[PDB]
């Protein structure tokens, strides 16, 4: 991150963007009903565990996601393919954990939000919705 | 090519998760 | 907000998006050096007060922004114009607070992050940077 | 049209802050 | 369209945008090699016919797309799903024609180009490529 | 451009995107009223002349626009500053010609459309609108 | 809901094209 | 820095255009 925080202006800009973003997230959560808050909590517990256990896997998978030929759009479609043939909870949790890791290492906020938004549609198929609502 | 293989490894990780669970 | 959360899918999708973004922001903060965290604290302290003190002013100004003919592009340029002549700290803090409020009420995460990114450049002019760096 | 006037209220608010912050 | 062209400014702004985009497309074409221009001719010939032959079908399908709950993200995934099982040329040409029609009626240039970019990846699977390359 | 047209798929994808984009532009123009068509024509004649005469200038200005530290957002604000102090037609035409040149050499379509959209707001101030309507 | 059905009409249209294109 | 100078050169080009016109 220090490769982008070169000048005082970069620091201050970073500070303002963080604040704007943090405030938005806090106020969003403030507005969410109990049901949605429960789902966030469930996703947190399960994906924190997956990301921790398979931390080494997530890291090298990122290393090839950083190759020139990689595109989020093609990756999205490959995920959509996988979910259609396999209906286990694991692969969906694993996909969330990986996209989250891609997000942590993406310093382009706009690109990141786009990735999050697109993949969230893809990951949340009726199969996934069934699992989270059962665990509710 | 890479996106095709990553998604395959996520499946493997997923099945692994499902079995230990 | 509850017009966006109609089905179970909408709820779960919202939960996934929140987790991804929250995780990103958490990891971003962990990477920030002391200097940037200090600037975040300063913006937090000063803009929270402006947002509270002028809360009524912020609300009614949002009502103007929800106008059909309002555009972030044009607003950015007017903000840029104001700051060139007005070099006080107040107008810069007030703009952040207003933009933050626009973010709280914007459900499209992509358009929101676009707005934050653009306006942060415009707000963080040399004058604003000088102010933030003076404090601590 | 609305953006011009909003930015002027921010200018007004900014002045109130500056005077009191002194 | 004429609801977007209310003031003289809206007209001039539209004129500037058109010039910039038209100039870009002109210069892009000049740079394309013979092979790519041939593929463009093939898509032009085949999708124009589909668009004309099934013009009524395209219009009523747009009416479904203008639905509140319709999203390009979800549509992309359904298209991806269809193409995996259906390997005929027709469904690929029809999708292009439909997406092209969505573009004609979309006034937001950013959302439109986003749609084109995403769906082009999804439509141009190995099967479609094999079809286009066979012709000439 | 050949650095991106590596595989048959890249060519075909390029072909589909061009078609979608070209069709949109053609149908947009088809819908434009005489007034807007006149403005496009006027912009075409004047900016073609500027781009031709100052072609060498536009080229080196691009070379520094390609430096890491360059951002469209900061450039936009600098343009907004310039226009506020100088009300001649020339600088506005020059800015259109330069942004157009930036567009010709940007292979990211989404980034390009964003640039076009933002700068079009900035360039089309009341001063510019007055000139184009006079030349009408 | 609407996207699922649209994509099926495209599938239908595609079949008409394939048969006639033969 | 570069954006600040480019915009300045566009002004110069603009004034040049206005004078020959
Ligand atoms: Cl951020
Ligand atoms: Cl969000
Ligand atoms: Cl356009
Ligand atoms: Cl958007
Ligand atoms: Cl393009
Ligand atoms: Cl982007």
């Amino acid at each position: 991150i220090l490769d982008y925080l070169s000048t005082e202006r970069d620091h201050v800009m970073m500070a303002v963007r963080y604040y704007m973003s943090k405030q938005r997230l806090d106020d969003l959560y403030r507005q969410l009903p109990t049901k949605t808050r429960s789902y966030i909590d469930i996703i947190n517990i399960y994906c924190d565990k997956v990301s921790n256990d398979y931390n080494r896997d997530m890291n090298i998978m990122y290393d090839m996601a950083s190759t020139k030929s990689f595109t989020v759009y093609d990756f999205n479609n490959e995920v959509n393919t996988i979910m259609l043939d396999n209906k286990g909870l694991g692969v969906r949790l694993a996909t969330i954990s990986f996209i989250t890791e891609l997000g942590r290492r993406c310093m382009n906020p706009v690109k990141t939000i786009k990735m999050f938004t697109l993949l969230s549609h893809t990951i949340c198929d009726d199969c996934f919705v069934d699992y989270i609502t059962d665990i509710s | 090519r890479p996106e095709i293989w990553i998604a395959q490894e996520l499946r493997r990780i997923g099945d692994e998760f499902n079995a230990y669970y």
